[PDB]
RNA sequence: AGAGGGCGUGAAACCGUUAAGAGGUAAACGGGUGGGGUCCGCGCAGUCCGCCCGGUUCAACCCGGCGGCGGGUCCGGCCGUGUCGGCGGGUCCCCCGACCGGCGACCGGCCGCCGCCGGGCGCAUUUCCACCGCGGCGGUGCGCCGCGACCGGCUCCGGGAC
RNA sequence: GACGUCGGCUACCCACCCGACCCGUCUUGAAACACGGACCAAGGAGUCUAACACGUGCGCGAGUCGGGGGCUCGCACGAAA
RNA sequence: GGGAGCCCGCCCCCGGAGCCCCGCGGACGCUACGCCGCGACGAGUAGGAGGGCCGCUGCGGUGAGCCUUGAAGCCUAGGGC
């Protein structure tokens, strides 16, 4: 019985695993974030094939269910309870996400006015 | 006033429906009429063909006024001169067709090229199905498929061109205005042929699919169209 | 600003944009001017023609004060005076001819450039061209010498 | 597979202005509009030259806005300056215009409403005649600058006549071997 | 004017909200919380806002004056409608529509007193 | 040459006095707020020590 | 780091002056004072003219 | 002291131990699935609701008060731009009279409209709460699915006729 | 179909099929029997001044300028304005 | 305006004609640095340019910002973009 969205498209995503950086397997001091391999003999830089993909603008999601969440709706970033009430025009489409330094005598009350509002909240029952 | 203007706006309405209609039936005329110039045509050539057989006597037919040319090998490795005479005859990428009426120059070019491409004389079927299943306009420099005969009238207005069927007809029988009707078409992008190639690096008369193939054009067009 | 520098740009690029094949060396061509006559001097013939090479008459002890001579043409001349003095002239059916002293707004030579509108004027200046003395004369006006 | 050169697909032509200034964006909107509305080309040619930089549109003289408005034809005629009016000291007489322009100086504002003349803004101008009826347009020399004389064939070529870069002209800078007919040749 | 304004506080705006790619602006007197044009109370002449009630039943309707500006004090009125869920909706439709007072607010005042009588009544179980 | 307004002078409890000023043309001077970030961008360089 | 870097910044006096009267011009206007952040709901009239 | 005298926070390389999984082409990697765990979101059916329609008081309509919007005879006074006038005190100030732009630069009456409060208006109107209608509309179904009709792009098949 | 059954594209482990030689660099040519390289943490390399050239933004405009000095403050904010 | 036609008169206004166009007022679409509609294209070392609501540090404004009912930092077989 939660809040649902104004419409319920059908996400698909062009591809959902994470692009690794070339030989971060390999290195502990490689991290797994992305940098393009810029060497003169590369595999991966000339994409050969069996090995890792380059991320490219092709991989774009589509604009309609760009930065949704699989609930359906998109995230706003709220710190207090004045900052809840600008998502009131848009309860139907976003939903409000409680920062995390926030503290929970504030959290509770960020929730109860959510839900007096009829906006859903990503993390309610999240500190207690 | 509001009367007036309601009374006024229906005229107009119906005007407009009059005119549509009027011009509904100029195409159908027209139609009508090509169809039948099709099979006068048609039917003289045979009887000059048996005219000529009665006696001790040949008809030869005329060589054809256009000729349908489609390039068949890729943009890798092409010598300047074949690819400038490519980029002029509007084949730049490969499987793409288009209506080239044969003269000397024309002839001359298509000599240039013959390695590149494979071309022959289409039929009037051929002319029909390129027409319609894969027939696109340049309007304002945009490829815009002919869902419809105003965006022929809009652009081949002023030629006497206003249907597909006009368009047809210009095309196959090479008129005045050949020139603006091919150049208003936008190149045929032929799909690969079905049923797979004989040989694209020799020519037709050595067992290959390049060079002059006159009559068999017309099933390479069944195969790829 | 080094934000908005192109440094920032090229971090991760192993050449810094300086090419991979030849490195960015010290100094290759040499050091400032080096080669004005050898292996620059197509630069040098091609963009600075005439630097090699003296011309002319040496002076020891120059002093710009000596020639210091400041010119104004007649294009410009009744900008120096006030508008009123233009406009208490070519009436009062006198024929007044105010007078201009050039010296005193800044100039010592006066010259020929540009037009002179039909009305008389007193020009005082320490050197007059033939030119702007024939303007001044065909206008109307009297070219004064000063010291 | 088709060859196509991707050299020059994107055109360069500016699409808005790179001031950050607040009034020159409202007069680019409201001339966007009637160029977009307006069957007028003026409107478009006049949006075109807001966009243009501040070395593309050179200030216009007094005495050159004089001197085209004197032309036999252009009588009773606004005149349309997307630069700036700059007052000229070596002109006397000057009529009555009708002058729009982005800026004008204090003293050919003072000149211009001396004569009996009229000074409009751009925005006054397309309430006036919003399709530039009755409008002459005028341009400053973009030739004008003195960077333009060190442009063109190289010095040290024959039938050359560029201005070089010289830190400071002088007898002993430059007039040597290369420009000298005594001293080695010269173009 | 108000475009002069809106043209310095599209993006120095202290109601400006970035932070996860939406845009709002909390001045009162907006409808949707928009950071919009449109949607603006701050710099336009006539402005609508809808609001709370502070005892917690009802709602405020917040005009401006345009008798005269450059007096906060006494620019906006404001009135108070406590009716049965719909006359006040219908009050708000008849200030906007009859006296032609900003109409391209007219539903988006309408939504806004929707949603903030929605948001006083009971909640859940 | 805009239309400038009154401005009423208040006392020192409110209660606008009999006191009014016309509305000097500064407050009608442009709005430039390129400029005005320009010079404030500039200027806050001049009272910085060296290190 | 050295102690020579160009520290100060030269502005036009014409261009400080421009700066100087568009801010207070942009005084009034209640919306750009709003917007930076003062509350003036109450003020009376925003050229807050006192004896 | 899960802060114990080189003692705040205590990461990585490395090591010991517990739990799970696996192990004859060194290890490791990309694409596609499957299996097992970690918890996460459901439910003791989740058939999600949001509008219109059928089966305790007031809007409707008047009275008084208050506030707001728009408007013209510019009605009357201020305000305010361009010109004419008293030369009345090159640039800067007052008066009445006229025209024009009457410009969101302000007020006093008038009209029309709207909103609020207080009085009438007691019940075929009014608004709430709940149900039986899946009746009309909209996005949706908790998971697994199946079927039908239309279209577009393809690979084919069976016919007849020139 | 609903108290040991659902959904979890992504991330933990395992298995299978296909592909798959270690990075950086000099080089026409690197996986190379070419060179540096056990692993991890911290630091680490196009800066600043001056002179130019071009382009862009702003102000004034046949003008433009603040260098230096002086007048206001006891420097909080100021060695500012 | 005059003369008339296959006995005279109306042939009217949206505070309402009701709509596939309504020139009387006009978005759910108007962060006009925004939104919307068509076509064509997408390889890449050296190299250039553009956008970063990518990231680190300090300063001027701004969030009636967060915080001992728990900040930064660190770990994670959790949910994600």
């Amino acid at each position: 019985a939660a809040l649902r969205p104004l419409v319920k498209p059908k996400i698909v995503k062009k591809r959902t695993k994470k692009f690794i950086r070339h030989q971060s397997d390999r290195y502990v001091k490689i991290k797994r974030n992305w940098r393009k391999p810029r060497g003169i003999d590369n595999r991966v830089r000339r994409r050969f094939k069996g090995q890792i993909l380059m991320p490219n603008i092709g991989y774009g999601s589509n604009k309609k269910t760009k930065h949704m969440l699989p609930s359906g709706f998109r995230k706003f970033l709220v710190h207090n309870v004045k900052e809840l009430e600008v998502l009131l025009m848009c309860n139907k489409s976003y939903c409000a996400e409680i920062a995390h330094n926030v503290s929970s005598k504030n959290r509770k009350a960020i929730v109860e006015r959510a839900a007096q509002l009829a906006i859903r909240v990503t993390n309610p029952n999240a500190r207690l | 006033n509001f009367a007036e203007l309601k009374i006024k706006r229906l005229r107009k309405k119906f005007a407009q429906k009059m005119l549509r209609k009027a011009r509904r039936k100029l195409i159908y005329e027209k139609a009508k009429h090509y169809h039948k110039e099709y099979r006068q045509m048609y039917r003289t050539e045979i009887r000059m063909a048996r005219m000529a057989r009665k006696a001790g006597n040949f008809y030869v037919p005329a060589e054809p006024k256009l000729a349908f040319v489609i390039r068949i090998r890729g943009i890798n490795g092409v010598s300047p001169k074949v690819r400038k005479v490519l980029q002029l005859l509007r084949l730049r990428q490969i499987f793409n067709g288009t209506f080239v009426k044969l003269n000397k120059a024309s002839i001359n070019m298509l000599r240039i090229v013959e390695p590149y491409i494979a071309w022959g004389y289409p039929n009037l079927k051929s002319v029909n199905e390129l027409i319609y299943k894969r027939g696109y306009g340049k309007i304002n420099k945009k490829r815009i498929a002919l869902t419809d005969n105003a965006l022929i009238a809009r652009s081949l207005g002023k030629y006497g061109i206003i249907c597909m069927e006009d368009l047809i007809h210009e095309i196959y029988t090479v008129g005045k205005r050949f020139k603006e009707a091919n150049n208003f078409l936008w190149p045929f992008k032929l799909s690969s042929p079905r049923g797979g190639m004989k040989k694209k690096t020799t020519h037709f008369v050595e067992g290959e699919d390049a060079g002059n193939r006159e009559d068999q054009i017309n099933r390479l067009i069944r195969r790829m169209n | 600003p080094s934000r908005l520098r192109k440094t920032r740009k090229l971090r991760g690029h192993v050449s810094h944009g300086h090419g991979r094949i030849g490195k960015h060396r010290k100094h290759p061509g040499g050091r400032g001017n080096a080669g004005g006559m050898h292996h620059h001097r197509i630069n040098f013939d091609k963009y600075h023609p005439g630097y090699f090479g003296k011309v002319g008459m040496r002076h020891y002890h120059l002093k710009r004060n000596q020639s210091f001579c400041p010119t104004v043409n007649l294009d410009k001349l009744w900008t120096l005076v006030s508008e009123q003095t233009r406009v208490n002239a070519a009436k009062n059916k006198t024929g007044a001819a105010p007078i201009i002293d050039v010296v005193r707004s800044g100039y010592y030579k006066v010259l020929g450039k540009g037009k002179l509108p039909k009305q008389p004027v007193i020009v005082k200046a320490k050197f007059f061209s033939r030119r702007a003395e024939e303007k001044i004369k065909g206008v109307g006006g009297a070219c004064v010498l000063v010291a | 597979g088709v060859d196509i050169r991707h050299n020059k697909d994107r055109k360069v032509r500016r699409k808005e202005p790179k001031s950050q200034d607040i009034y020159l964006r409202l007069l680019v909107k409201l001339y966007r509009f009637l160029a977009r509305r307006t069957n007028s080309t003026f409107n478009q040619v006049v949006l075109k030259r807001l966009f243009m930089s501040r070395t593309n549109r050179p200030p216009l003289s007094l005495s050159r806005m004089i001197r085209k408005m004197k032309l036999p034809g252009r009588e009773g005629k606004t005149a349309v300056v997307v630069g700036t009016i700059t007052d000229d000291v070596r002109v006397q007489e000057v009529p009555k215009l009708k002058v729009c322009a982005l800026r004008v100086s204090s003293r050919a504002r003072s000149r211009i409403l001396k004569a009996g003349g009229k000074i409009l803004t751009f925005d006054q101008l397309a309430l006036d005649s919003p399709k530039g009826c009755g409008t002459v347009l005028l341009s400053g020399p973009r030739k004008g600058r003195e960077v333009y004389r060190h442009f063109g064939k190289a010095p040290g070529t024959p039938h050359s006549h560029t201005k070089p870069y010289v830190r400071s002209k002088g007898r002993k800078f430059e007039r040597a071997r290369g420009r000298r007919a005594s001293r080695g040749y010269k173009n | 004017s108000a475009h002069l304004q809106w043209m310095v506080v599209r993006n120095c705006s202290s109601f400006l909200i970035k932070r996860n790619k939406q845009t709002y602006s909390t001045e009162p007197n907006n409808l949707k919380a928009r950071n919009s044009f449109r949607y603006n109370g701050l710099i336009h002449r006539k402005t609508v806002g809808v609001e709370p009630a502070a005892d917690g039943k009802g709602v405020v309707v917040v005009m401006k004056r345009r008798s005269g500006q450059r007096k906060p004090a006494t620019s906006y009125v404001r009135t108070t409608i406590n009716k049965n869920a719909r006359a006040t909706l219908s009050s708000i439709r008849h200030m906007i529509r009859k006296n032609k007072y900003h109409p391209d607010l007219r539903m988006a005042a309408i939504r806004r007193a929707s949603a903030i009588l929605r948001s006083q009544k009971p909640v859940m179980v | 040459a805009c239309a400038r307004p009154l401005i009423s002078v208040y006392s020192e409890k409110g209660e606008s006095s009999g006191k009014n000023v016309t509305l000097p043309a500064v407050f009608k001077a442009p709005i430039r707020p390129d400029i005005v970030n320009f010079v404030h961008t500039n200027l806050r360089k001049n009272n910085r020590q060296p290190y | 780091t050295k102690t020579w870097r160009r520290w100060h910044r030269r502005v036009n006096t014409t261009q400080k002056r421009y700066a100087i009267c568009s801010a207070l011009a942009a005084s009034a206007l209640p919306a750009l004072v709003m917007s930076k952040g003062h509350r003036i709901e109450e003020v009376p009239e925003l050229p807050l003219v006192v004896e």
